[PDB]
RNA sequence: GCAGUCAAGCGUUCAUAGCGACAUUGCUUUUUGAUUCUUCGAUGUCGGCUCUUCCUAUCAUACCGAAGCAGAAUUCGGUAAGCGUUGGAUUGUUCACCCACUAAUAGGGAACGUGAGCUGGGUUUAGACCGUCGUGAGACAGGUUAGUUUUACCCUACUGAUGAAUGUUACCGCAAUAGUAAUUGAACUUAGUACGAGAGGAACAGUUCAUUCGGAUAAUUGGUUUUUGCGGCUGUCUGAUCA
């Protein structure tokens, strides 16, 4: 028998299977295609997700409804420290794929990466690096045949660099490492590059800038065992059914005798590796900056931090990327940001824009307020000091 | 939305099914309207077709003079009372529900509109805007 | 950009913060949050709710 | 000579044009084929200003004004104002009126001497148009239509009415407003004629299904 | 039910743009028959709701060929199911015909899919009514009403979740394999141009939005509320208060 009317499928056969993340890092698959004439740079970066607040914007799309016009859209805060290297690592090309070949860290590194090996720190004799760190006593024969080795070998070359994770409001202490590409020509120019980059800053006024279309990575927040109506979209039964009325009902025909893979079933819904291109950045803000949230039109001196804090999160003295719309993650999530893979000729994109006003009231109720001292101008004195 | 409209509009929330009785905004006679299908809806299984502001409906009469029932008309909402968001920043709604008779043009079968008029209806009908009333 | 004040109340309205409501006289009304809008649905007097601005205005308060 | 012209599939260029003696305001939303007619016959003489008003492109039928004033609803900001303040002339006056009754255009019918308003806007509002635009404002309504900015297109020279209107009233806004008037249509016969056209002391701009026999009494009854 | 081959004639003329008589070769198993090999120490027996997948004899979409294709609309066909195929009234419906939108309202299979998934309107136990037939008990190829639908805690399949061992342990990765996703319209423009005697009247590229789907988020808006968080109110009980 047929359908007796046809509906398109409910969920996605792509986002297949659903287990949850092998960890809260989400994995990079891919960065952007490499050209050897581009200055040497890095491909991604690390930062933590703050939150959300509001944006007045002049849209200015010829040939639309709202030209030349203000708009109010939804921004993403993601936080950054300035992310430090503290290694480099290169690949050949293999008949089964990039292998790693040799990896080499640096010379000091800071207690952050030593704290991300020990599951147990304070049980430690905090042993990390120690027979790695002796091989600088010379003039370095080891640590330059490895370089040596990279230079002669390995297409491809990827940079372990760590965020810094005491300069965050988190708690967590422990910092994540992980791998970025390099788009600069002429791979001894990224491991020079690399050896003289071992230990040092490179923040976010390098990697992204304004009106730059970047793809977001990052894990799924998380809601645990999930039934099947809310995973996937199925239709309630009604009132009326014995058994359960937030189901699938029919699995599947007799004949083929067992379950498809295809039907939808009750499982994990959250925590998955998810990745969103095409976001755009309103604002590269930084954190010596004074007065992060002002703007040519607004003036006035204030953070992009609301009153009280981000929820759950804390308060933003730090670099951070400011990205239009929504992204993949929750708050206090490493969510990584990656440069576009294509160039995106498309007039949604290539649009230069300026914000006009950046909302900084509390987020934690209904905020009548954006700064204390319009606070304090409105709802006056008080029964306190004075 | 539809054929024979002038322009194009941003997509305002549907809170109109088919179904809806509008309390009819012109003087053309008509007491009430009855939607029962909107011009320019998609098919989903099990989705009743939903109006809006500003968009054309096909809709019967249920009161007002006996010329005008028991006969499938065209027709053109101009309030809504379920909150749609402009891109300005507002969510906003009417005091109730509302509707006019047109021609598949877009005329006023009426002459006259009472009250206020959405924004969003008046840009995309152009004979809507000279018969109206308050727009916004 | 605009700072609207409130209809029932009398607090600011930064933009994208509250509802915009059109009774069918037309006049206008705007609200700050979904409080003071759904005490303006009850037909409430705003002059005799002790927390608003034409109540503070009124017994002259600050 | 009564220009036909589409505004992109329509007629009616009252709804998205407001023509006057000093200065001609129109959407922004438009081709080359809809400013050709204007600027072809016009040139170097009035500045045609690009503008909206209000959130919208029925710029016509939202403001209301003569030579000597230009009337702004609520719901128009500041960037269009000040493009208008700089754009206009300094001869027009330009006011911010605020009635919670209607749209401006759809209320007032009126030229450079005699004004035809919808007849429930109150006495503030009336002595604030009366000031900005100098004009003795009238209150009537023709043919039972409370909008009379939509049956009723007036000039110094003569006017368009709305077409099912009877002699006795016709003879006294041709005593009241001290010029001839002829109950026509626009349009392939549409009843709408407030918005089906606009007209000034040197220009009238009309629909593409106008036909000749409505052509023939609009340039008899406007004198071009 | 579908498709050929031949081809008398229609089609202004002209067998084959499209059709096609008289004949004739087949395919299909979504009909119904014929048979009765399996099941009567019992595979739960109509319809709908739900949900996945598959075929293609394609309705729409993509790209093209032919015309009695000037344009527009159509008609015949080729690769192709990749993706989509509806909301309603009456009826238990399958089918059905209507209203209305739509780009389109294609056809089917999977134990005539799917009852330890539902509902139980129909059929088909026991009650009862009417008509007809019967001498009667009762029969109905007919109408109407009222009528209980049980179990998963096994193996498996599927979706999710851990896991001993290849020196331990941790961090950073590669990729075999397996899945995949986007879809479609409107307006403006080209443009009352091309094409046309006129009536009528497009397309290619561009711009702005939208339909169905999919994944995410929660600033704002709405919903939920045991923050029983704050305020109010009834009845009673703490002697009244306060709480």
């Amino acid at each position: 028998s047929h359908r007796k009317y046809e509906a398109p499928r409910h969920g996605h056969l792509g986002f297949l299977p659903r287990k949850r993340a092998a960890s809260i890092r989400a994995r990079v698959k891919a960065f952007p295609k490499d050209d050897r004439s581009k200055p040497v740079a890095l491909t991604s970066f690390l930062g933590y997700k703050a939150g959300m607040t509001t944006i007045v914007r002049d849209l200015d799309r010829p040939g639309s409804k709202f030209h030349k016009r203000e708009v109010v859209e939804a921004v993403t805060v993601v936080d950054t420290p300035p992310v430090v290297v503290v290694g480099v690592v290169g690949y050949v090309e293999t008949p089964r794929g990039l292998r790693s070949l040799t990896t080499v860290w640096a010379e000091h590194l800071s207690d952050e990466v030593k704290r991300r090996f020990y599951k147990n720190w304070y049980k430690s004799k905090k042993k990390a690096f120690t027979k790695y760190s002796a091989k600088y006593a010379q003039d370095g024969a080891g640590i330059e045949r490895e370089l040596a080795r990279i230079k002669k070998y390995a297409s491809v070359v990827r940079v372990l660099v760590h965020t810094q994770i005491r300069k965050t409001p988190l708690a967590q202490k422990k910092a994540h490492l992980a791998e970025i590409q390099l788009n600069g020509g002429s791979i001894s120019e990224k491991v020079d590059w690399a050896r003289e980059h071992f230990e040092k800053t490179v923040a976010v006024d390098s990697v992204f800038e304004q009106n730059e279309m970047i793809d977001a990575i990052a894990v799924t927040k998380g809601h645990g065992f999930e039934g099947v109506t809310h995973r996937w979209g199925t239709k309630k039964l009604p009132r009326k059914t014995h058994r359960g009325l937030r189901k699938v009902a029919c699995i599947g025909a007799w004949h083929p005798a067992h379950v498809m893979w295809s039907v939808a079933r009750a499982g994990q819904r959250g925590y998955h590796s998810r990745t969103s291109i095409n976001h755009k950045i309103y604002r590269v803000g930084k954190g010596d900056d004074e007065a992060n949230g002002a703007t040519s039109f607004d003036r006035t001196k204030k953070t992009i931090t609301p009153m009280g804090g981000f929820v759950h999160y804390g308060e933003i003295k730090n670099d951070f990327i400011m990205v239009k719309g929504c992204i993949p993650g929750n708050r206090k999530r490493i969510v990584t940001l990656r440069k576009s893979l294509y160039t995106n000729t498309s007039r949604k994109a290539l649009e230069e824009v300026s914000l006009k006003w950046i909302d900084t009231a509390s987020k934690f109720g209904k905020g009548r307020f954006q700064t204390p001292a319009e606070k304090h101008a409105f709802m006056g004195t008080l029964k306190k000091d004075l | 939305s539809g054929n024979g409209a002038q322009g194009t509009k941003f997509r305002i929330s549907l809170g109109l099914p088919v179904g809806a009785i509008m309390n009819c905004a012109d003087n053309s006679g008509a007491r009430n309207l009855y939607i029962i299908a909107v011009k320019g809806s998609g098919s989903r299984l099990n989705r009743l077709p939903a109006a809006s502001l500003g968009d054309m409906v096909m809709a019967t009469v249920k009161k007002g003079k006996p010329e005008l029932r028991k006969k499938v008309m065209p027709a053109i909402v101009v309030r809504q009372a379920k909150s749609w968001r402009r891109r300005d920043g507002v969510f906003l709604y009417f005091e109730d529900n509302a509707g006019v008779i047109a021609n598949p043009k877009g005329e006023m079968k009426g002459s006259a509109i009472t009250g206020p008029v959405g924004k969003e209806c008046a840009d995309l009908w152009p004979r809507v805007a000279s018969n109206s009333g308050v727009v916004v | 950009m605009k700072v609207e004040i409130d209809s029932f109340s009398g607090a600011k309205i930064y933009p994208g913060r509250g509802t915009l409501f059109v009774r069918g006289d037309s006049k206008i009304f705007r609200f700050q949050n979904s409080k003071s809008a759904s005490l303006f649905k009850q037909r409430k007097n705003p002059r005799r709710i002790a927390w608003t601005v034409l109540f503070r205005k009124h017994h002259k308060k600050g | 000579m009564a220009t036909r012209t589409q505004f992109e599939n329509s007629n009616e260029i009252g709804v998205f044009s407001k023509l006057t003696n000093t200065y001609c305001l129109v959407a922004v939303g438009g081709s080359e084929n809809f400013y050709s007619a204007f600027e072809a016959e016009l040139g170097d003489a009035i500045p045609i200003v690009h503008t909206t008003i209000a959130g919208t492109r029925i710029i016509g039928r939202m403001t209301a004004g003569n030579r000597r004033g230009l009337l702004v609803p609520t719901q128009t900001t500041d960037q269009e104002l000040q493009h208008l303040r700089n754009s206009l002339p300094d001869s027009v006056k330009i006011q911010r009126v605020e009635e919670r009754l209607s749209a401006l255009g759809n209320v007032i019918c009126c030229n450079d001497y005699v004004a035809l308003v919808h007849p429930d806007i109150d006495r503030e509002t009336e002595e604030l148009i009366s000031d900005v635009l100098g004009v003795e404002v009238f209150r009537q309504t023709i043919s039972g239509n409370i909008l009379v900015g939509s049956y009723c297109s007036l000039s110094n020279q003569g006017g368009l009415v709305h077409p099912q209107t009877s002699v006795q009233d016709q003879e006294e806004l041709s005593s009241l407003l001290q010029v001839p008037l002829v109950a026509g249509t626009v349009n392939r016969g549409s009843s709408v004629v407030g918005a089906g056209m606009v007209v000034n002391d040197y220009l009238a701009v009309t629909g593409l299904d106008t036909t000749a026999p409505e052509l023939s009494v609009i340039e008899s009854i406007f004198r071009l």
